[PDB]
């Protein structure tokens, strides 16, 4: 049955001690930009 | 240089020739005119700082 069938189980432990996906590059429009931790505002 | 005018109460010194001297004098009149903006200098492209 379902309760007696073998199941492949992955247990993933996390160590909470330490990323974002890059967006499209927009030119000639004044944007607030993050570049590898460098934050600014400009064209 | 040390000088001593030969002064006595019956002697005078009178020039017999002259010269024409054209000298230079330099005077400032005006300086650079500048203008400032508050938000562009202090914060700059920041709405919450403005
Ligand atoms: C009152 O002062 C004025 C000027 O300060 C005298 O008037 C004349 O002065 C000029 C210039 O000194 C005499 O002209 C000739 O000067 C030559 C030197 O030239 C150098 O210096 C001048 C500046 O002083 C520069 O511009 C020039 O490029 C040079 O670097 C001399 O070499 C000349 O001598 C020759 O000529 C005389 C005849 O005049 C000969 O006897 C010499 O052998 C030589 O060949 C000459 O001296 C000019 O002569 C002056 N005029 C007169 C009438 O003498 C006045 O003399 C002075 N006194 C009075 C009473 O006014």
């Amino acid at each position: 049955g379902v309760g007696h069938q073998p199941y492949r189980v992955v247990v993933l432990s996390f160590e909470l001690l330490h990323p974002k996906k890059s967006t499209n590059l927009v030119k000639n429009k004044c944007v607030n930009f993050n570049f590898n931790g460098l934050k600014g505002t400009g064209v | 240089a040390e000088n001593s005018v030969a002064y006595s109460n019956n002697s005078i010194a009178i020039p017999t020739n002259f010269t024409i001297s054209v000298t230079t004098e330099i005077l400032p009149v005006s300086m650079t005119k500048t203008s400032v903006d508050c938000t562009m200098y202090i914060c700059g492209d920041s709405t919450e700082c403005s």
